[PDB]
Formats: structure tokens, C-alpha cells, sequence
């Protein structure tokens, strides 16, 4: 049932949290990066994924 | 007065549209960057009131967009534009739609900016695997996803004011293989977080300019459907 | 001198964006992330050190 | 009412500091959680005036301190304060300072709160190269600068609402070497960095809580010149 669904899909049910991904959820960090309160971060790589970038193995 | 050009919206299901709404939650002038074979139809629903909703900033406000320019991140110059797409219907009624000609397009009407947005991708064969994709569509995937975020650098830092920052999205696939992300744009999120690191050395140096790269999860957007796996 | 001050004084010449770390550019970032302006971001390491991190060799 | 307990302040040239700043900038309730043997010095310059200058936050807003706690990290509970320190001139007039006690007393006093910073570090030893620590030595770093914060989360989980943060201070010579981080400080840090990842899954699974870590780059504060090296 499409690439994206399975993604989906397996982020609300193996990431720490478990919550829908907003677009807005990207769209506040994104706002956060891009004004004066991040000064001293630049060439980084933030993760906006519910955490599930730092499972490795998952539950069920 | 901040103003953010947002590079990479067709619609409001992508995640361009959620950092446009967050943005303008905090005052911040919207300038929309909008892919030319979509920018009449998305003209046309937004004239008809089809974003409407979509506008309404949870606080009672409006998003306010300042203006809504046709752009093509393949095409760095106004030299750049190959007599195929230079005759295509969608591209005939539109000019000054290069990295450039926005650039200038941008400065000679509102001035310098303080904010760029890149969140676009484009891979012509992202239904195959890696192993499958040809060098003209892995080429074509790191041109319009990679390329484009270092030449919209090149050109929109002339116009931007010390301090400025700059984002683009990614996906962990290219970090950690995901079956089903190919045709190369694996192989151009993986350039595109590099280039962020370099790029950040010498827009940081040179300019006092900062840049870094979300790293977003799973949002079902148009483009997502396309991904057929 | 010290290794705090051969730390800062190594941060201020070669970080991609030379200027001085204040606590508050931490606190500011610190501040984004206790917010729910950051719901969607847990168990990461974010970098605040004017992208020294990202460094590997020294120019001059 | 957002209040924030930040754990290990005991001047204002820390980071500790910093973030109690930026956070009152936000309007949220300040607790500080002082290590003993510095509490009196600390508590004694607050009230004579000694950092009424930094308590201005720029838009003339005067830092707002909601209370001032004795907090010790190496102690979970009552019965783990050994007679020494229980008797030492330093200690012997306090009481509640256990990780386990300051819990009980924010909540009795505040209730729920949603906001906790760990910002402390301790290693006996850091004069001393990896190669040359003791274990008792480094079991010392590992205990103050890493466990601390699984036990602040073990027992503050349960006076904190849902979705709240939680964050702690570490520093990239984790994941790089860097000369002169000894007495176990580098270890301390890369399991601070690990188990806030694990961390994250518990508090996150279990209770909707949010925990990171923020690596931050150097900032003489008064720690920081014991790293003699
Ligand atoms: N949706 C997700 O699950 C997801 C996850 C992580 C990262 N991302 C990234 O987010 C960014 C935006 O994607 P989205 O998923 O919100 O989808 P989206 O479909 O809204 O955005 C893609 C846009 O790029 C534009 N585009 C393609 N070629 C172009 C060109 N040459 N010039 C200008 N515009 C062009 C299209 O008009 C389209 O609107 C992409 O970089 C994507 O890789 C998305
Ligand atoms: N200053 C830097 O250059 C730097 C850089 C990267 C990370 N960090 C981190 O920032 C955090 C705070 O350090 P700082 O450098 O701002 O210095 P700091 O001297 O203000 O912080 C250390 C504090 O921890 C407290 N402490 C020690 N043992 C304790 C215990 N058992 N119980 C409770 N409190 C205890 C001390 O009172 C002291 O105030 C540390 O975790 C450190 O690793 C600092
Ligand atoms: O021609 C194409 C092919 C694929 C695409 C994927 C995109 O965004 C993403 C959607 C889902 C996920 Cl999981 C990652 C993405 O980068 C965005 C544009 C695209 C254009
Ligand atoms: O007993 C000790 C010994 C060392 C310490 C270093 C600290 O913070 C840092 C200071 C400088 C740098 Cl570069 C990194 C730190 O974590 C904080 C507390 C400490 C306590």
C-alpha cells in the first residue's frame, strides 16, 4: 500500500514517541534554526523524527 | 523585517507549507518559490480560495505571503535554459525563473532577505533500486536535489543581510539504507548533508551566514505518494 | 595556560563562525528544546559550538 | 505555569546560568538545585547583592528565582549519605538534598513541574589521563556526571506532566579525543550521550517525555579551569 504509508506507519508504532508527524513539527524547529536564538549552531544535521533515528532493533 | 524565500511548494501537504505557516506565526514575510509546471494550477487554487484554511495561522492570523514567483532549480542562468523547456507550454507565459533572475527578481522589489528555505527534491527514477538507476537520472536526482541548495547559495547570499540563516530538508536514508528511496536520492541526501558541513565553513567564514539541514521523518505528501515501493 | 583557554581561543579561530560562545547561546537552544516548540525532537545530541564540531583540519 | 529545575549552579559563570537566563526570558519558574559545599558562598552573594547585574535580563526583566535548593547528584536516596558527609561542616546543617528528597520537596512546595535541566559534571581525577585513572576515580565521574541523570529521571518522572523536557550538557570529546579530558570525563560523556537515547525510549514510551542533550563548545567557567592539562 505505497512506500510512504509503510513508513508512516512504522514510525507512529517503533519511534520513542508516539505521536503523528506534523508538517508544522518540522515547520517550528525550521523556524527555531532559521532565526537569531540559533546562532551558534550551523552545518548540522538535525533529526525532526519522533526519535526514530535512534532505534535499532524494535519491539514487536 | 524578515524575509524568507521558500524554495520547493506545490501545494499544502508538503512540509514547505508547514515551515511557511510556523514562519508567519512569528511575523516573518513569505516569499514562495513555486516549480513552473505547477505554478498556474497552484495559482488558480489559490485565486479560488482552495488555501484559504490553510492560511488561517491558529492565532486568529493570516498567513501573509508577499509574492509567489515561478522557479527552476535546475537552471542557474538565464543562458542555462535549453531550447525543450524553453518551448515547453508550461515554461512559455513565465520568465526570469533561474536561481539568478529570482535572486535579482527578489532584491529589485523587496530588497535583501535574511532567511532561505530549500525543500525541494526531484529524481526522475526514484522507483528503481541503486543498482538499477542510470548515470543520467542519478545525475539528474543530485542536479535538482543537491546542486540546487550550493547554487541557491552561490546566488541568494548576495542579496541576504550578515547573520542570515539557511535550511534544507534530508532523510535519514542517507545515513541508513531504506528500500524503496532510490534512483539516487539516497546518494543526494547524503551529498546534501555533506555539502551543509562545507557549506557552513564558507558561508560561516566569509559571510556570517549560517546553514544547516532537517533531517525530517515520514510526512505523506504529494511527492510521497509518488514514491511507488 | 590552561586547556580552557587553549579550547576557546582554538573555538575563535577556526569554527566556521568565529565569535564568542556565551552561556546564553546555549541557554537560548536549551530553551527551544524544554519548549513544545521541539516535540518532535528526543534522545539527540544537538551541537551548539559555532560548528567546530564539523571542522577536521585547521586552516593555517 | 512552566517550571524548570535546573540542577548544578554554583556561580553564575556557568552554563547552568546562561540557561536559567534565557529561560526566565520565556517567564518560567527558576529552581536551582546547589551543590552543599558551595551553597552557603552562594546563597550569602545572592542576598549581599552579588549578581543582581546578572540577574538582568536585557528587556530590564529581572531573573525571577523561584527557590534555592542544597542538591548533592551522588545521593538517590536518605540512606545513601554516608556518616562523613552527614557529619561534615558543610552538610551537617542541611537536610532534603538527595535526588530522591528534592523530588519530594519540589512537589510538596510546587507540584508538578515540566522542565529539568542537568547541567553538572564531577571527576575527581580529570587531572589525570584516561591511561592513569583509578577506577575508583572513574567510577566517580561515572557516577556523578552519567548516573545522576538516570536517577534524576527515575525519580522526577513521577512529579512531571506529560510531554515534558528534560536536557543535559555534554561535551564532543565523546566522540573525539581531546588531551587533557581525563578522570573519566570522556567516558562520562559518551554514556551521557548514549543513555539519553535509551533514556528517550523509556521516558518517551512510557511517560511522553522528551530528553536530549546539548554538546556545547567552551565556556571558562569555574569548572572549567580545573581541567589543569
Ligand atoms: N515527506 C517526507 O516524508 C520527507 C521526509 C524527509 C525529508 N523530506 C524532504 O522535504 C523536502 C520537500 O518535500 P515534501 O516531501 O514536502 O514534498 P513536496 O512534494 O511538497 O515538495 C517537493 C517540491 O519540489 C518542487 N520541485 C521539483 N523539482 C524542482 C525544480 N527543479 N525547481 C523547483 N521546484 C522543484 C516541486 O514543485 C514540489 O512542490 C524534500 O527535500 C524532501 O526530500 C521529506
Ligand atoms: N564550560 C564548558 O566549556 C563546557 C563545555 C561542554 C559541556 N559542558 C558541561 O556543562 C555542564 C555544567 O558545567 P559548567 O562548565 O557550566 O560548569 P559549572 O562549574 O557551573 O558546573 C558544574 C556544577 O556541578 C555542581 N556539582 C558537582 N558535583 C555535584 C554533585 N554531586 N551534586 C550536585 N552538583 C554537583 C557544582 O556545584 C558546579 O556548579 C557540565 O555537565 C559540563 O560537562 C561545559
Ligand atoms: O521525483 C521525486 C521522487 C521522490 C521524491 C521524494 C521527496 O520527498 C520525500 C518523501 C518521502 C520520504 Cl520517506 C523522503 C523524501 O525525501 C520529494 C520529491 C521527490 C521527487
Ligand atoms: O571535577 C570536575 C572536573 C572537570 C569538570 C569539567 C566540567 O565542564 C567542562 C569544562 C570544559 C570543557 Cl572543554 C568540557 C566540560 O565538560 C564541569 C565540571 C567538572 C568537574
Amino acid at each position: 500500500y505505497t512506500f510512504i504509508d509503510y513508513a508512516i506507519e512504522y514510525s507512529e508504532k517503533y519511534a520513542p514517541l508516539r505521536q503523528k508527524l506534523l508538517s508544522t513539527d518540522i515547520g517550528s524547529v525550521a523556524s527555531f534554526l532559521l532565526s537569531r536564538e540559533s546562532r551558534a549552531i550551523t552545518g548540522q544535521t538535525i533529526y525532526v523524527d519522533n526519535g526514530l533515528n535512534i532505534m535499532f532493533l524494535p519491539d514487536d | 523585517e524578515d524575509i524568507c524565500f521558500i524554495a520547493g511548494i506545490g501545494d499544502t501537504n508538503g512540509y514547505g507549507w508547514g515551515i511557511a505557516k510556523e514562519l508567519s506565526k512569528r511575523n516573518v514575510k513569505i516569499i514562495f518559490g513555486i516549480w513552473p509546471p505547477v505554478y498556474n494550477i497552484f495559482m488558480k487554487n489559490y485565486k479560488n480560495g482552495k488555501f484559504d484554511n490553510d492560511m488561517i495561522i491558529d492565532k486568529d492570523k493570516k498567513m501573509n505571503i508577499l509574492d509567489m514567483l515561478p522557479f527552476d532549480a535546475s537552471f542557474d542562468t538565464a543562458n542555462d535554459i535549453d531550447e525543450e523547456t524553453k518551448n515547453n507550454k508550461r515554461y512559455n507565459m513565465l520568465q526570469n525563473y533561474t536561481i539568478e533572475d529570482v535572486a535579482n527578481l527578489i532584491h529589485q522589489k523587496y530588497g535583501k532577505i535574511n532567511m532561505l528555505v530549500h525543500s525541494l527534491a526531484n529524481a526522475k527514477e526514484v522507483q528503481k533500486d541503486l543498482l538499477n538507476t542510470s548515470r543520467k537520472g542519478y545525475l539528474d536526482a543530485l542536479s535538482k536535489s543537491s546542486y540546487s541548495l550550493i547554487s541557491l547559495c552561490k546566488y541568494f547570499v548576495n542579496i541576504m543581510k550578515p547573520q542570515s540563516s539557511i535550511i534544507s530538508l534530508t532523510y535519514h536514508a542517507s545515513q541508513k539504507v531504506v528500500p524503496g528511496y532510490g534512483g539516487g536520492m539516497s546518494s543526494a541526501k547524503a551529498a546534501l548533508e555533506s555539502d551543509t558541513r562545507v557549506l557552513a565553513y564558507h558561508l560561516g567564514r566569509n559571510y556570517n551566514i549560517r546553514i544547516n539541514t532537517i533531517s525530517a521523518g515520514p510526512l505523506k505528501s504529494r511527492a510521497a505518494t509518488a514514491i511507488n515501493k
